[PDB]
DNA sequence: TAGTACTCTGCCATCAGAGCAAGCACTACGGCCGATTG
DNA sequence: GATGGCAGAGTACTA
RNA sequence: GGCCGUAGUGCUUGCUCUGAGUUUUAGAGCUAGAAAUAGCAAGUUAAAAUAAGGCUAGUCCGUUAUCAACUUGAAAAAGUGGCACCGAGUCGGUGCUCACAGCGUGCUCAGUCUG
DNA sequence: CAATCCAGACTGAGCACGCTGTGA
């Protein structure tokens, strides 16, 4: 029913975006530039059926349009992780060297996701489709982007330039986010309660009950209709409190793992080659905020990364292996830190390898929000354990600070090193600095922790 | 971007090259190819090589260059002869000259009689029969009185002065003088006449044999001194017999004169120093000078004339009307001989021209020499022909008057002869009268080899100046050409600028400021040490002034001891001109500099006393007549290396005082020369910096062609140049971080025998004419030892037997591990190589003391040279000490050649520019050279067995082996950057034996360690595990690019045979108006490139127009015809309708691909080479080395003994190889017959050992290779070459456009055409 | 059936010499000379 | 000193 | 290492000359035969050319060096061609773009202290 | 007057490779 109430938002209904509120962008180039021209590199018969389609359906949009400019980039297909589709893609490696650089202000996806409070336990997920295209391209800098695509059927052989922003352009995800930023400003001041959450072209909204939900959905889908930008309805998760975002289940206002990743991880078979073990490991890293202590557990396998060695599967090998694999089976639920309230970090070191919780107030019991684990440096390796301690906060509290937004937060270990930083048996003075800041860390209560935690 | 390296190996006539990573891998790009075909892109490695032509010098041009201008001279000669007679052969017959004129000419196309002296067949046979030769009518016209016909005097005197005679006695020669013996006896009388108190008697001695012996006028001299008692050499009576007989003897000993006073009787100078001679001691010698010159010109008449001059006036006509009648009695006897004995070999002797004998040797080519092989037998086979085989043998039987041995024969003599006809005949021709002066100078007329070409502007090799601009006749040359001018132009056009000052020119040797500041340096640096010095100190100005005053300016050499006692006890050119001009004060003023300078530079400059002295009259008032004579008398050879402006013209800002100054006022510092030069705080370092700075530098091509060495060499330097800049280019315009380079090191028979004559006449030994030996034997190098040493041993004192050779052991005096050095000169034959003692060391001490004696006499003979015998008498002065073998050693793998300093030079001024704040250049790309031992070592020492005759990618696999070794050796010894890259005898000796020893696994057994680090820096150099299989692997790729230079052919028109008349139109006229089908021609023209045309013909009767694609061979001669017009010169050649836009070009060498990779190269317009390289595996290519023992056998006893065990077990490679070689002709060579030939040679010869297997089996890739086809051998079987003699295939082929590197290429499909 | 047209095989290629001048490159002996820093 | 020219004998296609 | 002085060898460039060699013509071939042919006689020398030739018209020059293709050029000359990886029978095949984030490792530069 | 022609550890910044993940 939400697709007959907003004909102008919905990507399967109202066409082709165009963002009616953003002028025309000039891109810019440096002082020292002159035009290239690059043939378009060969490409294999079947990636040039994929993109084909593409061609024909943006020609009739207009995005595409036959042009005569020096300027020439090889076009290039990426197919996406999933099927065939054959996205198109410029290939704009030449041009990116030349175009001037700006600042950017993208989010990153670690902090995205510390914005949501647990309050807010109400969510819709809206995907812009075709983002990148929404944005106009001013005709003088049209020129820069174009390709040769000749097919007899066509007609038509040379340039085809783009009057929006490119794919595979270094600067289009910069100039996406703060156009659709400033459109979507005047929408969070309508209403407070909502809490909006943006990446790129992902829309995140959160609200306290059910109805919240549904009003702030319809203003959202009204908005986004006015301002030209059309949201996908094939996968559009609307007023459900199970929903699918950047990667990461989100259910009970808790950050799980979906069961698809996990099975990814553990499904490879055991390792034969550094390049099997470096596709392994990349997936176990991006789950190591769930896996406790994985700094240490994951140990033996990082000296047989490097492209310098021989790949000897020992048992103490396939021990950090089923460690590994055992410790993602029973993954906990990561909590949605609430920026409102102070956090709590424990933090123990064995052997060389720091390990420690974030955690924060829940009820009367304390729910982990992420596990941090590092690997000590060689400089903090050969010190004393009551020295190692001191080094280990250091570098956990670091980590910690990446996601509680510089809040506050207290720091419990076994040992009572903190009076020791004050008065220790270069860095030193470094870390002095970071463990006394009483503004942003404080010690609290001197206890030990259990092993798990 | 990515750092590399380019390695680079030079050869005469190939480059190869090389790019390598830090891994030592070649990398791999795609690359465009341009063109109409539907190829886009090629993938290829970036190693190969460039194959040219080698480069020749310009000997041959000049040679021909003096050819021609020799026959214009000749002509010119003639015509002035014509010119003077003109008027009175007008009056007498006028169409005299146009006969002679057109005699080269047939019958029809003459305008006037046939006959060309009398124009009647009558008056023309009675004087052909009246003077059956031109040296019978020259002798008619000498000795007769009467009234003689003007034709016929014209005739005799055209001849003598169209052949003259050589030039290289000068002076003048009387016919007269024939007889030795009596003009001995004149000579002994004189002497006893003169010299009373001690006669001299030669009765009974045989004066004439042995004056006129054929043995050296050295051992002549030493003969007649022998058998003639009361003197010997260097008394007076053997220094006038040496001067008779040619030497140059030095009188200063027969009349204690303490002067040389030299005389030579040939040169022209002779008048002068015998008249000097003659003021110095008296004139009574001039009767015994008289008789001595009288002599001489006896003994070098007497080998010549061979004829009684008592009774004739022309004894050279008189000796050849002789040689004339003894052919013409001769000829009968033979005739007569042979009719009586062999009356069936008449027909062959005397009737056919192909056969050697009389027919062949008149009417057909044969020489003397082979007239002679032909009949000696058939003589030897007769009775009665006893005088005629004595004939034979000495070389005097049926001879021709115009013969090779004619070259001896004076111009002096038909100078006498034609004064002696103009003598006669000018009472009844006063013209004759008249001109008598001017016929004489135009035979005797030769321009002077200084003056050179008499050009007016338009010649580039000229460099004579004309005081005054009118025509040069012999009779107004000195009138007209400043000869002085001409001489000193002649002499400073090749003479060297200095090289602190490129603009100034050297000052002469024995210039006296020269003298002045060589003597100034020498007193400098000695430091004298006396009794009450604290330290030693050096001579202070004023103390410099006053030893060069009282020792040097006093007595030509200056010792320690005199310095010591005329200057320390005492008181504490200059020396030649000061006995000529007797003055002191002139020479010691300082305002007569110039003058001086002046006198010395004109004696260096002029060697002519009449040059000298009318360059010396400005000076003749300031000295008197006989001063002036000395002067001329006098004079310097040799050239300084500093300019005067250096010497003493450039001055320091600072001081004001020029180098000479400071030299002078040197005092207590005494910096020498080049301290003044190298001094910072001095200007003469800066004012020397900008002198060099003006010019900068020339082009490429110019500073390469002025570079010294071979012009092959050049031409590789060049195109080393230009690969390394495609190469740079073609990596993205990024200079490489090293550039490794590499050169190697590179009728003779002729020579050997006229070496070889030379020293056995100089010996008095009779080798050759024990057994004569021919060149072609004489090439060996055992016999030419043998012969050169005269047959004797030379370590002990035995002789050894030509028929005993191939048996003696060649040995080298310097041990072949220390130098290898395999010339005649450093390769000794003797019985047995243990007679020279250790083997590890020079020839020893007790073998010295043997032959010293004998070696002294061999280098009085030239038959060693001054190096071996220093060589080979090392024992005495000490032997090899452990210095000298330590150098040895180190000079092996330290290049030290002079033209690899020059090309890393260029190669690091090209590459390295940039300069730093400090003008510090900033050496960007490090410049390594190293000597072809390192690479082969490594080959030898790592199985990287090399085969030059499988194909040409060894030049490739050279130059990468080079970049490898080069930046592997820097790498691991970055303190060895002095001594290779471009920019203790114990302790040395084993430093750079084992500096390649860091390479293997074991040493001697040492451990060494299996990767190797940089030491003291955290670099991997090496690691055996895996950089031997990277060089395993680019050793054995498949595609190399190879690129034969493709050149357009200059040079001779054709083959300079001049071929009878034939009725074929290949035939070049010689003249345009002389047709080859009636005159003869020239034929086999050489083509400079061929055209591709494309056009019409008129085929048949009707004369329709076909379309026709064809190649045209642009020859040399019609090169320039075509470029002017190729549209009309094809019309011409009969095509119609050609199109000027399909015309291509097409040198030498062309490529063209026509199927299945198979590439042939155009040869010419008609002929075709091969074009493609077979990639022999190197497994293959290792066992074939193995198997075939190259270089026989280097190894130890238990690294050899393995080796043949591989070889066994590794056998059947030998098929594998053979079928290999069959599948690559089927698909590339398609010789099918020679193919069959191969196979079943190889299945006959199966049975045989595996070394004669492998030996044979390299001859056979001479079939399957690239370039020209030539004939190979299997065992006996012997193939022939398999020639490409048609090029219309090629015609629908891909044309193949190759860069310098083939990694650019431009292919047009000629199908499309 | 004779006239061009193409292929294969063997033969054949100008050669000796004399002076003079300037220069470079290399080998081989003997005498002597280097300077700066620790 | 190879390597291209050249003549001559042999063989074959076409008017 | 450099400075020399002495001697030798090899090579390069340029100039002035020499002797041949080759080619056409001249040097009446005779006798017996229709003729091919056979038999005798004779032979040695000379003229001219010696790169065709050129204009600059000289008693000059003409065989050395240099030379892939295309565009701009009068010429001298200047420009023209993507990279990485896996392989190998004269080279073949595959791939290429972004922005942000996480983890492991290495390198360069600079500074600090100590010997 | 005689002989020869920097090591360690740490810290900071930058860069890169060698994998993954969120998206386009």
């Amino acid at each position: 029913t939400w697709l007959s109430d907003f004909p102008q938002a919905w990507a399967e209904t109202g066409g082709m975006g165009l963002a009616v509120r953003q002028a025309p962008l000039i891109i810019p180039l440096k002082a020292t530039s002159t035009p290239v021209s690059i043939k378009q590199y060969p490409m294999s018969q079947e990636a040039r059926l994929g993109i084909k389609p593409h061609i024909q359906r943006l020609l009739d949009q207009g995005i595409l349009v036959p042009c005569q400019s020096p300027w020439n980039t090889p076009l290039l297909p990426v197919k996406k992780p999933g099927t065939n589709d054959y996205r198109p893609v410029q290939d704009l490696r030449e041009v990116n060297k030349r175009v001037e650089d700006i600042h950017p202000t993208v989010p990153n996806p670690y902090n995205l996701l510390s914005g949501l409070p647990p309050s807010h336990q109400w969510y819709t997920v809206l995907d812009l489709k075709d983002a990148f295209f929404c944005l106009r391209l001013h005709p003088t800098s049209q020129p820069l982007f174009a390709f040769e695509w000749r097919d007899p059927e066509m007609g038509i052989s040379g340039q085809l330039t783009w009057t929006r922003l490119p794919q595979g352009f270094k600067n289009s995800p910069t100039l996406f986010n703060e156009a659709l930023h400033r459109d979507l400003a005047d929408f969070r001041i309508q209403h407070p309660d909502l809490i909006l959450l943006q990446y790129v072209d992902d829309l995140l909204l959160a609200a306290t009950s059910e109805l919240d939900c549904q009003q702030g959905t319809r203003a959202l889908l009204q908005t986004l209709g006015n301002l030209g930008y059309r949201a996908s309805a094939k996968k559009a998760q609307i007023c459900q409190k199970q929903v699918k975002y950047l990667g990461y289940l989100l259910k009970e206002g808790q950050r799980w793992l979906t069961e698809a990743r996990k099975e990814t991880v553990m499904g490879q078979p055991t390792p034969k080659t550094p390049r099997q073990l470096r596709e392994f490991l990349g997936k176990a890293g991006f789950c190591r905020l769930f896996i406790p202590g994985f700094a240490e557990m994951a140990a033996p396998l990082y000296p047989l990364t490097k492209p310098g060695t021989l790949f000897n599967w020992g048992p103490d090998q396939q021990k950090a292996y089923q460690e590994i694999k055992q410790a993602l089976l029973t993954a906990p639920a990561l909590g949605l830190p609430d920026l409102t309230k102070p956090f709590e970090l424990f933090v123990d070191e064995k052997q060389g390898y720091a390990k420690g919780v974030l955690t924060q107030k829940l009820g009367p019991w304390r729910r982990p929000v992420a596990y941090l684990s590092k690997k000590l440096d060689p400089v903090a390796a050969g010190w004393p354990p009551c020295l190692r301690m001191v080094a280990a906060i250091a570098v956990l509290t670091k980590d910690a600070g990446k996601l509680t937004m510089g809040q506050p937060l207290v720091i419990l270990a076994p040992h009572a090193v903190e009076a020791l930083v004050k008065q220790p048996p270069a860095r030193m003075t470094h870390y002095q600095a970071l463990l006394l800041d009483t503004d942003r860390v404080q010690f609290g209560p001197v206890v030990a922790l259990n092993p798990a935690t | 971007d990515k750092k590399y390296s380019i390695g680079l190996a030079i050869g005469t006539n190939s480059v190869g090259w090389a790019v390598i990573t830090d891994e030592y891998k070649v990398p791999s790009k795609k690359f465009k190819v341009l063109g109409n075909t539907d190829r886009h892109s090629i993938k290829k490695n970036l190693i190969g090589a460039l194959l040219f032509d080698s480069g020749e010098t310009a000997e041959a041009t000049r040679l021909k260059r003096t050819a021609r201008r020799r026959y214009t001279r000749r002509k010119n000669r003639i015509c002035y002869l014509q010119e003077i007679f003109s008027n009175e052969m007008a009056k007498v017959d006028d169409s005299f000259f146009h006969r002679l004129e057109e005699s080269f000419l047939v019958e029809e196309d003459k305008k006037h009689e046939r006959h060309p002296i009398f124009g009647n067949i009558v008056d023309e046979v009675a004087y052909h029969e009246k003077y059956p030769t031109i040296y019978h009518l020259r002798k008619k016209l000498v000795d007769s009185t009467d009234k003689a016909d003007l034709r016929l005097i014209y005739l005799a005197l055209a001849h003598m002065i169209k052949f003259r005679g050589h030039f290289l006695i000068e002076g003048d020669l009387n016919p007269d003088n024939s007889d030795v013996d009596k003009l001995f006896i004149q000579l002994v009388q004189t002497y006893n006449q003169l010299f009373e108190e001690n006669p001299i008697n030669a009765s009974g001695v045989d004066a004439k044999a042995i004056l006129s012996a054929r043995l050296s006028k050295s051992r002549r001299l030493e003969n007649l001194i022998a058998q003639l008692p009361g003197e010997k050499k260097n008394g007076l009576f053997g220094n006038l017999i040496a001067l008779s007989l040619g030497l140059t003897p030095n009188f200063k000993s027969n009349f204690d004169l303490a002067e040389d006073a030299k005389l030579q009787l040939s040169k022209d100078t002779y008048d002068d120093d015998l008249d000097n001679l003659l003021a110095q001691i008296g004139d009574q010698y001039a009767d015994l000078f008289l008789a001595a010159k009288n002599l001489s010109d006896a003994i070098l008449l007497s080998d010549i004339l061979r004829v009684n001059t008592e009774i004739t006036k022309a004894p050279l006509s008189a000796s050849m009307i002789k040689r004339y009648d003894e052919h013409h009695q001769d000829l009968t006897l033979l005739k007569a001989l042979v009719r009586q004995q062999l009356p069936e070999k008449y027909k062959e002797i005397f009737f056919d021209q192909s056969k050697n004998g009389y027919a062949g040797y008149i009417d057909g080519g044969a020489s003397q020499e082979e007239f002679y092989k032909f009949i000696k037998p058939i003589l030897e086979k007769m009775d009665g022909t006893e005088e005629l085989l004595v004939k034979l043998n000495r070389e005097d039987l049926l001879r021709k008057q115009r013969t090779f041995d004619n070259g001896s024969i004076p111009h002096q003599i038909h100078l006498g002869e034609l004064h002696a006809i103009l003598r006669r005949q000018e009472d009844f021709y006063p013209f004759l009268k008249d001109n008598r002066e001017k016929i004489e100078k135009i035979l005797t007329f030769r321009i002077p080899y200084y003056v050179g070409p008499l050009a007016r502007g338009n010649s580039r090799f000229a460099w004579m100046t004309r005081k005054s601009e009118e025509t040069i006749t012999p009779w107004n040359f000195e009138e007209v050409v400043d000869k002085g001018a001409s001489a000193q132009s002649f002499i400073e056009r090749m003479t060297n600028f200095d090289k602190n000052l490129p603009n100034e020119k050297v000052l002469p040797k024995h210039s006296l400021l020269y003298e002045y500041f060589t003597v100034y340096n020498e007193l400098t640096k000695v430091k004298y040490v006396t009794e009450g010095m604290r330290k030693p100190a050096f001579l202070s100005g004023e103390q410099k002034k006053a030893i060069v005053d009282l020792l040097f300016k006093t007595n030509r050499k200056v010792t320690v001891k005199q310095l010591k006692e005329d200057y320390f006890k005492k008181i504490e050119t200059y020396h030649d001109l000061l006995k000529i001009i007797k003055d002191k004060d002139f020479l010691d003023n300082e305002e007569n500099e110039d003058i001086l300078e002046d006198i010395v530079l004109t004696l260096t400059l002029f060697e002519d006393r009449e040059m000298i002295e009318e360059r010396l009259k400005t000076y003749a008032h300031l000295f008197d007549d006989k001063v002036m004579k000395q002067l001329k008398r006098r004079r310097y050879t040799g050239w300084g290396r500093l300019s005067r402006k250096l010497i003493n013209g450039i001055r320091d800002k600072q001081s004001g005082k020029t180098i000479l100054d400071f030299l002078k006022s040197d005092g207590f510092a005494n910096r020498n020369f080049m301290q003044l030069i190298h001094d910072d705080s001095l200007t003469f370092k800066e004012d020397i910096q900008k002198a060099q700075v003006s010019g900068q530098g020339d082009s490429l091509h110019e500073h390469i062609a002025n570079l010294a060495g071979s012009p092959a060499i050049k031409k590789g330097i060049l195109q080393t140049v230009k690969v390394v800049d495609e190469l740079v280019k073609v990596m993205g315009r990024h200079k490489p971080e090293n550039i490794v380079i590499e050169m190697a090191r590179e009728k003779n028979s002729r020579e050997r025998m006229k070496r070889i004559e030379e020293g056995i006449k100089e010996l008095g030994s009779q080798i050759l004419k024990e057994h004569p030996v021919e060149n072609t034997q004489l090439q060996n190098e055992k016999l030419y030892l043998y012969y050169l040493q005269n047959g004797r041993d030379m370590y002990v004192d035995q002789e050894l037997d030509i028929n005993r050779l191939s048996d003696y052991d060649v040995d080298a005096i310097v041990p072949q591990s220390f130098l290898k050095d395999d010339s005649i000169d450093n390769k000794v034959l003797t019985r047995s190589d243990k007679n020279r003692g250790k083997s590890d060391n020079v020839p020893s001490e007790e073998v010295v003391k043997k032959m010293k004696n004998y070696w002294r006499q061999l280098l009085n003979a030239k038959l060693i040279t001054q190096r071996k015998f220093d060589n080979l008498t090392k024992a005495e002065r000490g032997g090899l000490s452990e210095l000298d073998k330590a150098g040895f050693i180190k000079r092996q793998l330290v290049e030290t050649r002079q033209i690899t300093k020059h090309v890393a030079q260029i190669l690091d001024s090209r590459m390295n520019t940039k300069y730093d704040e400090n003008d510090k250049l900033i050496r960007e790309v490090k410049v390594i050279t190293l000597k072809s031992k390192l690479v082969s070592d490594f080959r030898k020492d790592f199985q990287f067995y090399k085969v030059r005759e499988i194909n040409n990618y060894h030049h490739a696999h050279d130059a990468y082996l080079n970049a490898v070794v080069g930046t592997a050796l820097i790498k691991k010894y970055p303190k060895l950057e002095s001594e290779f890259v471009y920019g203790k005898a114990t302790a040395k000796y084993f430093f750079y034996s084992n500096i390649m020893n860091f390479f293997k696994t074991e040493i001697t057994i040492r451990k060494r360690p299996l990767i190797e680090t940089n030491g003291e820096t955290g670099e991997i150099v090496w690691d055996k595990g895996r950089d031997f299989a990277t060089v395993r692997k680019v050793l054995s790729m498949p595609q190399v690019n190879i690129v034969k230079k493709t050149e357009v052919q200059t040079g001779g028109f054709s083959k300079e045979s001049i071929l009878p008349k034939r009725n074929s139109d290949k035939l070049i006229a010689r003249k345009k108006d002389w047709d080859p089908k009636k005159y003869g021609g020239f034929d086999s023209p050489t083509v400079a490139y061929s055209v591709l045309v494309v056009a019409k013909v008129e085929k048949g009767k009707s004369k329709k127009l076909k379309s026709v694609k064809e190649l045209l061979g642009i020859t040399i001669m019609e090169r320039s015809s075509f470029e002017k017009n190729p549209i009309d010169f094809l019309e011409a050649k009969g095509y119609k309708e050609v199109k000027k836009d399909l015309i291509i070009k097409l040198p030498k060498y062309s490529l063209f691909e026509l199927e299945n990779g198979r590439k042939r190269m155009l040869a010419s317009a008609g002929e075709l080479q091969k074009g493609n390289e077979l990639a022999l595996p190197s497994k293959y290519v290792n066992f074939l080395y193995l198997a075939s023992h190259y270089e026989k056998l280097k190894g130890s006893p238990e690294d050899n003994e393995q080796k043949q065990l591989f070889v066994e077990q590794h056998k059947h490679y030998l098929d594998e190889i053979i079928e290999q070689i069959s599948e690559f002709s089927k698909r590339v060579i398609l010789a099918d017959a020679n193919l069959d030939k191969v196979l079943s040679a190889y299945n006959k010869h199966r049975d045989k050992p595996i070394r004669e297997q492998a030996e044979n089996i390299i001859h056979l890739f001479t079939l399957t290779n690239l370039g020209a086809p030539a004939a190979f051998k299997y065992f006996d079987t012997t193939i022939d070459r398999k020639r490409y003699t048609s090029t219309k295939e090629v015609l629908d082929a891909t044309l193949i456009h190759q860069s310098i590197t083939g990694l650019y290429e431009t292919r047009i499909d000629l199908s499309q055409l």
